[PDB]
C-alpha cells in the first residue's frame, strides 16, 4: 500500500531556514550541522561532517558549503581534509574539494570559515600550527592559494563592499588587508595602522559588521572600528560600552560569536556580565546590551539568557541567540529586542546559528 | 495528526527500535532529505483501533547519514530474537545499504495481515 | 619541573578490569569500550570502536578484539568491516583483519562476537541479511571460514568443554553445533532435536553458560536446557521459573545480556519484572531472580536496579549489572546477592558488560 | 582533588581532565599520544603563593574522553595570540588530530 521513498526536498521555504552548528564536543568525530525552522521550531533535516565540521550557506543561497577532516580508520591512517557542497534544498553531497591536511580545528567562530562576497571564493583558516588563509575556488572546485602574509594573524571578515576583499587580525594588534584576483590569488594587500594594544585591551575577533566598516569589542569593554569604506583601512578606538555605574560592578563583555550589527540602525548587540576579571571572558550573557554606534550610547538592555553565540538576519530584523544548546528567536526592528520563541534541544554542544541568506545580497 | 504520529505510542510504530523520521524532517513514509530507504526491514504487525484490523507494517531505515537523535522509540510488540530473523528489531536494518549507517526508522504499511 | 609522557600502561591489574561497551546510540559512529577497576569505580582507558563496535577479551587475557565498521568518508564511500586486534594492557592497535561487508551490525549481546575455547578463533555473527557465522584465525590475521551453514540461525555459544565447538539457536526451535578443524574451517556439525515451540514459547538468545550445559529463559517465564557433555546436543524443558503466586502477577524475564549462571552453585540468575505481556520482553528489571537449576526452585529476589543485563565472573564469586549507564558489583558467593558498589556514569548507551578474564586460557 | 576544574593548575583548560580518562595531570592515558605544541596559562598555586607556567599538552589519537570536561580561560587570548588559545585543537601537529584528552604540565615559574 505504501512505499517509502527518499530525494525529498526540505520541507519549509529557504526563508525560515536556519543552521545550527552542533560540534557534539562529546563525540566530535560526528558533528553536523542542524536546520531548523526558525518560524516553529520544527526540525527540517541535518548535514553529517564528521570530526569538527565547519559551515556556511552559499551567499545565493543555493548550496551548503561545510570543512571537515576524515581519516581512513579516524583515529588512524590517512587524513583527507575537504570542503563539501551540500545541495541546500535536498541536503545532498555534491562535491568534495581537497585541501591540504592543515585545516583549523577548533570552535565554530564565523572567521574561520567565510566566503567573498562575490561568493566566488571560500575563505578559510589554517593552522597545523603554521597559520595561513586558504582559498578555494568554487566553480572550480579547487583550492588555489595560500596566503602567508597572513602568517600571524587569524580569522577572515569579508568587506561587504568589495568582491573579494577580506581582513584578518593581526598578532601585532593591527589588519591586513588581502584582495583577491579573479583566479582567487591575492592581487594586492595592505596593513592598517595598529588598532588595538594586543597586551592591554585585547579584541574578540567577532565583528559587528556593516557594510563598510567594522567594529569589535574588547575584553575590557571598549570599543574599536575599521573602516574600509576607502582605499585604505582606517582604525580608530576605543570608545567604551561601559558608564559609571556599569563599570563599578565590573560588566564585561562574555561569549563566542558574541557580537552582531543591525546595519539600517546602527545598533550594536553585545553579551555582557557583571564581575569581570581575569578568565571570564567566555562565560554566557547575563545581558544583552543594545548599543548605539553612532551616539556610542546603550539603547537597551536585556536579559541574556546565558546566551554564548548569536547572529543577526537584517532582511527580517531578527537575531538568534544560543546558548549551546537551546536557539532563541528575537524581533530586534526596535531598540527593545523582543524574544519570540526558544528553540530547545536544537543541538547538544553549538557555538555558531546562522540564516540561510535572502535575495543575494 | 503530526502530534500523533510522532509518539512511539501511535498504532503503527508497534515494533520500532530507533528514531521516528517524521521527526526527523521526514514522514512517516518519507525519508529526511539525503538519506536513503533501506530495501529491507523488520517487519510486524499493529493492531489498528480505528478500524479494529491488524496490519502488516514493514520498518524500513533511512540511511547514509549519522543519528537524527529525536523520538527515539524502542518498542516491542511482537518482536522476536535474530532466529526470526525479519520479524527482530535490534539489528540495523540499514544493514545491506550503500552507506550502512542508520539515520531513523520508519513504519511503512503494507496491508491487511493474516488473522 | 615536568614532562608529558605516554606510552603507559593500564594502572591496575588485569584481575581488576572490566570493559564497558558504550554503543553511544545517540552517535553511533563514536561508540567505544570504556575500561573501569570494578574494585573502586576508577576510569582506566577506552577503545575508540567506529560504527557500533563489538567488543571481547581474548580468553588468555592479552589482547582486546573489536569488530567494527568504517566507510572512507563515513556516510559515503567504500566500506571496510574489520575486526581489529589491541593490546590489552598498553590499549594500543596491532593489526587489522578484513571482514566482508557483512559483519553484524546491531546491538552488544554477548553471542554476536565470540572466540573458540580455545582461543584460536574469533566467532562472530553475519548478515547480510542471509545469516552466516564468520571464523577469523587470530594468529595468521585471516578470515578463513564463512558457516553458511547457520542461515536461519542466529548467535554464538562457544562450548566450554571443547576447543573449537559452538552452538547457534536456529529457526527450527533446536541448536546447531559446529566443530571446526585446525584451519578454522567447518569438519563437523549436528541439530539438536527441537528444544523449544518459536510460536509458543520463544527464547531469549542469551546462556546461562555452564561448562557442559546452557540454560535459556523464554519470554514466559520458562526454562530450556541444551546439554553438551557429549558429541551429541541433547535438550529439555520447559520448567516454570513461576510458582503460582509468581504467575498471579504475570512475572516474566526481561532484558538483553539478561541470565548469567554461577557454575560452582549452579545458581542461574535472572531479571525479572512483573505485569509481563506482548511486548515487555526487552524491561529492565523490577528483580534479580536466583535460580537452582538442580532444585529448579528460586532461592533469592533482590532489588533489580532496572538493570537491562549481566555478567559473572566465576573465580571472585562477582555479578555485575548495567542499566545501560550504571554497572553494579555484586558478590554472589552466598545465594543472596550483596550489591557491594555502584559505578555511575559508565557509559551513555551501554548493554554489555565484561570481566578480563583471569583463569588462563 | 586534580580531577575538579578548580584545581590550580587547571586554570586554562578547554577539554576533559585527563587524570579522569586513565591518565594523570603529566601522563597520556594508555593508548593515546602526547601532543608536543600546547596552549600556555600561567595560574596561581596556593601551596606557596606563586605563578606558574602550565603547558596544557593534549593527549591525542583516540576519542573524545567525555569526562572531567572544563572550559577555564586565565590568561587565553584568541587566536591571534596562537599559544595562548585554547579554543583550538593542540593534537594538530599529531600523527593523529582525534582529541581525546588535556593535561596540565608545569613548566616552571
Ligand atoms: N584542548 C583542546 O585541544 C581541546 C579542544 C578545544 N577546542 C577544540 C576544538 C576542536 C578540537 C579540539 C578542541
Ligand atoms: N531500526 C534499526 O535500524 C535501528 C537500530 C536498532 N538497533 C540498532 C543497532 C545498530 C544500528 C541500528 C539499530
Ligand atoms: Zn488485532
Ligand atoms: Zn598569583
Amino acid at each position: 500500500r505504501e512505499v517509502l521513498t527518499g530525494g525529498h526536498s526540505v520541507s519549509a521555504p529557504q526563508e525560515n531556514r536556519i543552521y545550527v552548528m552542533d560540534s557534539v564536543f562529546m563525540h566530535l568525530t560526528e558533528s553536523r550541522v542542524h536546520v531548523y525552522d526558525y518560524t516553529n521550531g520544527k526540525f527540517l533535516g541535518m548535514v553529517p561532517t564528521a570530526f569538527n565540521g565547519h559551515v556556511q550557506v552559499s551567499n545565493d543561497g543555493k548550496k551548503i558549503y561545510t570543512m571537515t577532516t576524515y581519516h581512513e580508520r579516524i583515529t588512524r591512517g590517512k587524513r583527507s581534509d575537504v570542503v563539501e557542497v551540500w545541495d541546500a534544498d535536498k541536503l545532498t553531497f555534491e562535491k568534495e574539494i581537497s585541501l591540504p591536511p592543515k585545516r583549523v580545528q577548533g570552535l565554530n567562530y564565523d572567521g574561520l570559515f567565510r566566503q567573498t562576497t562575490d561568493g566566488k571564493f571560500i575563505v578559510l583558516q589554517n593552522a597545523s600550527p603554521a597559520t595561513s588563509i586558504g582559498i578555494v575556488d568554487v566553480a572550480k572546485g579547487d583550492y588555489v592559494e595560500d596566503v602567508t602574509a597572513a602568517a600571524g594573524c587569524w580569522s577572515v571578515i569579508p568587506q561587504p563592499n568589495r568582491p573579494r576583499s577580506f581582513m584578518t587580525i593581526c598578532g601585532d594588534g593591527g589588519l591586513l588587508t588581502i584582495n583577491l584576483g579573479e583566479d582567487g590569488k591575492v592581487a594586492s594587500q595592505s596593513r592598517s595602522k595598529q588598532m588595538f594594544s594586543v597586551k592591554d585591551d585585547p579584541i574578540f575577533i567577532a565583528p559587528a559588521l556593516d557594510k563598510d566598516k567594522a567594529h569589535f569589542v574588547s575584553y575590557y569593554g571598549n570599543v574599536y572600528s575599521a573602516d574600509f569604506s576607502g582605499d585604505e583601512v582606517k582604525v580608530d578606538g576605543p570608545w567604551s560600552l561601559l558608564n559609571d555605574e556599569d563599570k563599578a560592578k565590573n560588566w564585561v563583555p562574555g561569549g563566542y560569536n558574541l557580537v552582531g550589527l543591525h546595519r539600517a540602525s546602527g545598533r550594536m548587540y553585545v553579551f555582557m556580565h557583571p564581575d569581570g576579571k581575569e578568565g571570564t571572558h567566555k562565560f554566557p550573557a547575563a545581558e544583552i546590551w543594545v548599543m548605539d554606534t553612532k551616539t556610542k550610547q546603550r539603547v537597551a538592555r536585556i536579559p541574556g539568557r546565558d546566551a554564548l553565540s548569536m547572529t543577526i538576519d537584517q532582511q527580517r530584523n531578527l537575531m538568534l541567540t544560543l546558548d549551546g544548546g537551546n536557539v532563541n528567536v528575537y524581533d530586534i526592528s526596535q531598540p527593545e529586542p523582543k524574544l519570540l520563541r526558544t528553540i530547545e534541544g536544537a543541538a547538544e554542544a553549538s557555538l555558531q546559528v546562522q540564516f540561510h541568506p535572502v535575495g543575494g545580497t | 495528526n503530526e502530534d500523533e504520529v510522532n509518539s512511539c505510542d501511535y498504532w503503527r510504530h508497534c515494533a520500532v527500535d530507533g528514531f521516528l523520521c517524521s521527526c526527523c524532517g521526514g514522514t512517516t513514509t518519507t525519508c529526511p532529505p539525503g538519506s536513503t530507504p533501506s530495501p529491507i526491514s523488520w517487519i510486524g504487525t499493529c493492531h489498528n483501533p480505528h478500524d479494529g484490523k491488524d496490519y502488516l507494517i514493514s520498518y524500513h531505515d533511512c540511511c547514509g547519514k549519522t543519528a537524527c537523535g529525536r523520538c527515539q522509540c524502542n518498542t516491542q510488540t511482537r518482536e522476536r530474537p535474530g532466529y526470526e530473523f525479519f520479524l527482530h528489531n535490534d539489528v540495523n536494518w540499514c544493514m545491506a545499504n550503500e552507506n550502512s549507517t542508520f539515520h531513523c526508522t520508519t513504519s511503512v504499511l503494507v496491508g491487511l495481515a493474516k488473522n
